[PDB]
């Protein structure tokens, strides 16, 4: 893992700058040793033309011996919203996947990733069709595709 | 884990042109964004709504904003039927942009009217729509003088087909040693190039522009390239691109409401490590100096985090918007949100 | 000890829907344990 | 890893891995393995 | 004495809310309903 990621600027180049990642972003210092550090605390310069600002940036990099069985690291993040098509666990098509005799009774629905409870009924149809859900203004659904 | 793309490039050397900024640099017909005319509005991800107005946080561009303007230029012809000889492209490529939060496209706006020939002044011609090619990545460097080139992995994303064929393509571009190329001795700028008469007058090829760019790079290991196809039409639209953390999303006007104007997507490309940097390829054409016509410019306005109040139609489109901060009326506007 | 993960209120594993669901009316405590050496409890074979 | 448009075999996955910590925040495991989202991103690493 | 009116009070939602913090006025959008309400309650109150 990288310990130390810093811009060095200055005639005499006596200014350390340290360079912080923002979540979910890499790092500058990435492509210094892409694969792996060689050797504990190995230290990497490079110089960066005046397009990114310049100077000499330094990377250091730590190393830990590895154990008897691959350890590794997950980060899941679900996303509401982001288009007409859903993420699903393998499971048979429910028999309740029909709507066209229920007309008119209270159920618990959840269509492509967009979950409540509610009654439907027939109407004409009204917004863009390309994207399968009206909305009203306070984010309450009114109409489904 | 890589496409292939097998027909490389045996060209001997970059084929030969003239820069002048000056000339394209003088021409200007200014579009200022207007919120009243919906301009560069990306329609609401995943909901619509109908006949209704609300206030909208995204990704918009600001009221009253130049943008930049950009031509594509014919081709150096030598007799009135003699072929092309050499391209006329402005000094685009060698200029670095920034990226940081997206940007939008006007395309085809002086369409169905008369202008100008870049080439010729005296001769005025109908104008045709011209797609923009762009170039975005994370890192750079230069040959040896400053020219500015892309690191390892580049978002690369062209025209081709006459404006038919959309390509793009994540992947590592190579400086070729040839001569007077950017690993070659003098390098003047890269661009893509095209007869007509390969092409649009006849069955259409589809990888003219392609080809021409892999003259100036090699295209290594490369991970994705994607191709949508696009219908031939003289109507203007809008163009978006957009990075989080899903990856990069193309937005379109074609894809959804091609006369409103409404920018819809369409793709979402898988490019996560961030693009920083852009860049607008030279796109010159060739033919005859008789066939040439001059092609509409194109405005690359920039995104910002911003709030509009938008309204809804009956069909679920979006007819005016308010900028909510551009003036003191505009933020009452959105108070009330009506 | 290994599985510790996998009995916590909101697991996705097996426990919790064909082993061992916790009630949460009244106030509980759960609790895991290393029975010492020198301790009366007899050990299974292995653990299922 | 950004999926969309897929289903995925929970069999699968409680066998490939043996999880030794969760930790989640706005969510729980047993609602993304009984729920359909609209879209999953997992950022994977290796980490002792 | 008669009492005929009172002092005229208006008040900014998103200053007294959030003094200033652009960390704070991010999490104050997701709300906004219920800034208009006020807004629009006070304007009322004082045209009366
Ligand atoms: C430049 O010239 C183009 C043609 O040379 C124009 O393209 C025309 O645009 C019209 C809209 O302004 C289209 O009308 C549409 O026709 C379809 C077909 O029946 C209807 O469904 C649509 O409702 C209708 N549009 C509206 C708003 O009612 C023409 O079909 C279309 N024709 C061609 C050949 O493309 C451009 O509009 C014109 N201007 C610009 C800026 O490009
Ligand atoms: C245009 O160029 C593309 C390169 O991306 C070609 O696609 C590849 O073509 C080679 C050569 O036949 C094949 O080996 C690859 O398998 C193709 N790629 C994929 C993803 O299939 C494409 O064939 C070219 N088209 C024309 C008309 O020349
Ligand atoms: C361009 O790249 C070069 C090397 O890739 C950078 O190095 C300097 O290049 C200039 C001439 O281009 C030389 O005069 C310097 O001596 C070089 N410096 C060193 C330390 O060797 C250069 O900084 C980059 N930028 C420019 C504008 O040239
Ligand atoms: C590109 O051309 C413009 C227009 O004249 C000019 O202002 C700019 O300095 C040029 N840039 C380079 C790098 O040549
Ligand atoms: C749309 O909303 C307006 C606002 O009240 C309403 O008057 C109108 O009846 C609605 N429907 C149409 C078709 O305009
Ligand atoms: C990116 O390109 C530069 C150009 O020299 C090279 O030094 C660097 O190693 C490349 N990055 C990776 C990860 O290979
Ligand atoms: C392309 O991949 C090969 C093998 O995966 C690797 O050796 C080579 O370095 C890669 N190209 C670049 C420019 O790193
Ligand atoms: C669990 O995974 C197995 C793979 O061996 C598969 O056959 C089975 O269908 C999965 N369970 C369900 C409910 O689909």
């Amino acid at each position: 893992y990288i310990s130390k990621c810093s811009r060095l600027t200055g005639d005499y180049q006596h200014i350390e700058t340290p360079l912080y990642i923002n979540p979910g972003e890499y790092s500058i210092c990435r492509d210094f040793a892409p694969l792996g550090f060689s050797e504990d605390g190995q230290v990497f310069k490079r110089t960066l033309t005046q397009f990114e600002g310049g100077g000499l940036l330094i990377g250091v990099g730590t190393r830990v011996p590895m154990t008897a069985n691959l350890e590794m690291g997950f980060v899941i993040s679900v996303q509401y919203g982001a288009g007409t098509d859903s993420v699903c666990p393998m499971l048979d098509l429910g028999e309740s996947s029909t709507i066209t005799n229920r007309l008119g009774k209270c159920v618990d629905y959840s269509l492509y990733g967009v979950t409540g409870r509610g009654v439907f009924q027939n109407c004409t149809a009204v917004g863009v069709k390309q994207q399968r859900f009206v909305y009203d203004s306070f984010d309450n659904l009114v109409g489904y595709y | 884990q890589f496409v292939d793309m097998s027909p490389a490039s045996n060209n001997s050397e970059c084929l030969d042109s003239q820069v002048d900024a000056a000339a394209f640099s003088k021409l200007m017909r200014p579009y200022p964004i207007d919120p009243a005319k919906v301009d560069g509005i990306i329609y609401p991800l995943g909901r619509t709504y109908s006949n209704i107005t609300l206030a909208y946080t995204g990704l918009f561009p600001l009221q009253g904003d130049l943008g930049t303007q950009y031509l594509y230029s014919a081709s150096h012809a030598v007799g009135n039927d003699g072929d092309p000889t050499k391209a006329y492209i402005s000094n685009y490529s060698l200029l670095v942009n920034d990226f940081d939060n997206g940007f939008v496209v006007r395309v085809g706006a002086a369409a169905n009217s008369t202008g100008t020939i870049v080439i010729s002044p005296s001769v005025q011609t109908k104008i045709k729509k011209a797609y923009p090619a762009f170039i975005l990545g994370s890192s750079l460097t230069n040959t040896s003088a400053g020219q500015p080139l892309y690191a390892n992995y580049s978002l690369t994303i062209i025209p081709d087909g006459c404006g038919t064929v959309l390509h793009a393509f994540y992947c590592i571009l190579k400086p070729r040693t040839g001569n007077r190329c950017p690993g070659g001795s003098g390098y003047n700028a890269y661009f893509i190039y095209e007869t007509i008469h390969n092409d649009c007058n006849s069955a259409i090829n589809k990888n003219a522009s392609l080809n021409s760019f892999k003259s100036f790079f090699d295209l290594v290991n490369c991970t994705f390239f994607n191709s949508w196809d696009i219908t031939a039409d003289e109507v203007k639209e809008w163009f978006g691109i957009t990075q989080d953390t899903q990856g990069v999303h193309l937005y379109s006007s074609r894809k959804g409401d091609l006369y409103g104007g409404n920018m819809f997507r369409f793709a979402t490309l898988p490019v996560y490590e961030g693009i920083k940097y852009y860049t607008v390829i030279p796109r010159s054409f060739r033919s005859k100096a008789n066939r040439r016509e001059a092609w509409a410019a194109f405005y690359v306005y920039k995104l910002h985090q911003l709030t509009y109040l938008l309204d809804f139609s009956v069909d679920g489109y979006i007819r005016r918007t308010i900028d909510c901060g551009h003036d003191d009326l505009s933020q009452l506007h959105c108070s009330y949100t009506s | 000890l290994s599985m510790k993960s996998y009995i916590r209120p909101g697991s996705a594993g097996n426990i919790p829907l064909y082993n061992y669901k916790q009630s949460f009316a009244h106030p509980t405590c759960r609790v895991l344990a290393s029975v010492p050496p020198n301790v009366t409890i007899t050990k299974p074979e292995a653990y299922g | 890893l950004v999926f969309s448009n897929c289903n995925y075999n929970l069999t699968k996955l409680l066998s490939l891995f043996a999880v030794d910590e969760f930790s989640c925040n706005g969510i729980s495991p047993d609602a993304i393995a009984r729920g359909c989202y609209s879209t999953l991103t997992v950022d994977y690493f290796a980490y002792p | 004495y008669i009492e005929t009116s009172i002092q005229k009070v208006t008040v900014d939602c998103k200053q007294y809310v959030c003094n200033g913090f652009t960390r704070c006025e991010k999490l104050l959008v997701e709300y906004g309903q219920f800034c208009s309400k006020i807004n629009q309650a006070l304007h009322g109150a004082n045209l009366r």
